[PDB]
């Protein structure tokens, strides 16, 4: 429910690949100099461009209350309100390796489908992500 | 000096760090270096958390120190207190042969 | 294992130790809980008090079972 | 964030109970706070404690067969030596130091935890000497309270603590404790310059004498007993 990540990232890159609706972006922390990501982003849905600051948030769930996927998924009704609502671009997925950078650097996996992200970074802000699945929300 | 309650006495109170000055030591010694992952507290408490399992299975491997452990102190001296007499009516309906012999 | 006081006495000792080193190695320490722990402290350390007294009471009732089980002896074989 | 609250929760243990009377709680205790203390072994049997950092020169002389101390020695590098350091208390006159008597009444630390944290107190800002000035502090505050017309009869080292303790005569004739004058420190601010009480003889109040002698952060402050 609660945020368990949340930051300004600079894109340094955008790589297209050899596909042709997916773009891989390489982008680094506004604030920190050490918390970086690596993104895969349908790009036709939602528009990258290098050098563009993108708000990222890692939560655990979308609804606004606190937690009491396992439900089925259904389509959103009139008036739900959800923590996408204030962001463009929502992908949900699935964290599937924790590696140790170095002493200080944890790095974590994600799979939103086969669009896979890997965000570095010290170990004292990204300590809220576990094993699990979590929503990612991205805004411009 | 009972030799089970002896070893659960001097492995939950050593005569060192029994269980605050090891994890306030350990939070003093993460100043140098808030950014090591083998600095973790837990690294450090793993030994003493251990000690826990150790304090656990002394404790779960013994019965009658298990059966003392039941009852309130003041239970058992009531207890024995009110057991006493029967040894003592045991005693005296032993040695009035004594009397019943003269 | 729900019968014994001291039992439940150091498994929350150990739930409150190791909530709280949770807590500080997430990052986010509380101190309602240290306070929490305050409280089993003292309940822990009188009982080990009157566990130290439970080892007297335990060779002082060992003397007397066996001077009862003598004594039973003694008149069986009379 | 992070060190703020890790050091509230060890000043939370240190508060609670900081063990019972042996030579490595003294240690602890001394090193939570990060002043330096040194023990010394006469035999398998007896050992000496002594911390001093700029003034103050403390000793304990512990006993492990005994599990209990013996004597104390406690010395002051400053200008003053006479510290009220003793108990001064109606009904009798003993001159014991109240260092020996929270060790040696008191199972626990608790009594030695307040005085230990008031004397370091004053020895980090002992360049004004606190220890003289809380020596004639209550001789001071006893003059003043004469002239009051007020049951108001002052005594120093009472219950085996500090500060300067105001009591008043009952039925029974015997001195009650009723409120409590001391210093105390500020975690809120700290930028006021404590300076040195002069009581005047005529006016009767209490004028501004320090010009180079200050202290950091404290204040003199009242709580009921």
């Amino acid at each position: 429910s609660n945020t368990l990540f949340d930051d300004i990232f600079q894109v340094s890159e955008v790589d297209p690949g050899r596909y042709n609706k997916v773009c891989r972006i390489e982008a680094a922390s506004t604030t920190q100099d050490q918390c970086k990501l690596t993104l895969d982003i349908n790009v036709e849905l939602f528009p990258v461009a290098a050098q563009d600051s993108l708000t990222v948030t890692i939560a655990s769930s979308l609804n606004l209350e606190d937690t009491p996927a396992t439900r089925s998924w259904r389509p959103p009704q009139a008036g739900d309100r959800s923590l996408a609502d204030d962001y463009d671009y929502v992908m949900y997925g699935t964290a599937y390796k924790f590696e140790e950078v170095s002493k200080d650097l944890i790095a974590v996996y994600y799979s939103f489908g086969g669009l896979l992200m890997r965000l570095e970074g010290n170990y004292r802000n990204l300590n809220n992500l576990k094993q699990e699945n979590a929503y990612l929300l991205i805004r411009r | 000096q009972n030799n089970v309650l002896n070893q659960i006495h001097q492995i939950l109170l050593p005569t060192n760090g029994e269980f605050i000055p090891h994890i306030f030591y350990s939070l003093h010694q993460i100043r140098k270096d808030p950014n090591n992952l083998s600095n973790q507290l837990e690294t450090l408490t793993g030994s003493i958390r251990h000690r826990l399992k150790l304090c656990k299975s002394l404790i779960s491997e013994n019965e009658d120190t298990k059966d003392l452990l039941s009852k309130s102190p003041s239970e058992w001296q009531d207890i024995i207190h009110q057991r006493e007499q029967e040894l003592q009516i045991k005693r005296d309906v032993l040695d009035d042969l004594y009397r019943k012999l003269q | 294992l729900s019968k014994v006081q001291l039992y439940e006495d150091l498994c929350r000792y150990e739930d409150t130790l190791s909530k709280l080193v949770e807590s500080v190695d997430r990052f986010k320490p509380n101190l309602d809980i240290a306070k929490d722990l305050i409280r089993t402290d003292e309940a822990l350390f009188e009982n080990v008090k009157l566990l130290a007294e439970y080892d007297n009471i335990y060779r002082n009732l060992q003397k007397i079972d066996k001077d009862s089980e003598e004594l039973d002896s003694k008149t069986r074989k009379i | 964030s992070y060190v703020e609250t890790l050091d509230s929760m060890i000043e939370l243990f240190k508060d609670y109970k900081p063990g019972s009377i042996t030579l490595e709680n003294i240690t602890r205790l001394c090193q939570t706070l990060g002043l330096e203390s040194f023990t010394e072994e006469l035999s398998n049997e007896l050992s000496r404690l002594s911390t001093a950092s700029k003034i103050i020169v403390i000793d304990v002389d512990y006993n492990k067969k005994q599990d209990r101390i013996q004597d104390v020695k406690l010395v002051l590098a400053s200008n003053f030596d006479n510290f009220d350091y003793f108990n001064q208390r109606d009904g009798e006159h003993e001159k014991s130091n109240i260092l020996l008597n929270s060790l040696t009444k008191y199972p626990d630390l608790k009594a030695f935890h307040n005085n230990l944290k008031f004397l370091y107190l004053l020895d980090a800002y002992s360049k004004l000497d606190l220890f003289k000035y809380f020596t004639e502090l209550s001789h001071y505050i006893r003059q003043c309270f004469q002239d009051n017309c007020c049951d108001f009869k002052v005594r120093t080292n009472l219950n085996d603590k500090f500060g300067i303790y105001i009591l008043t005569q009952g039925i029974n004739g015997k001195e009650v404790p009723l409120a409590k004058i001391y210093l105390e420190e500020n975690k809120s601010d700290s930028q006021y310059r404590f300076y040195e009480y002069i009581y005047s003889q005529e006016t009767k109040s209490w004028i501004n004498e320090s010009a180079e002698n200050f202290s950091n952060g404290i204040s003199l402050v009242m709580e009921i007993v």
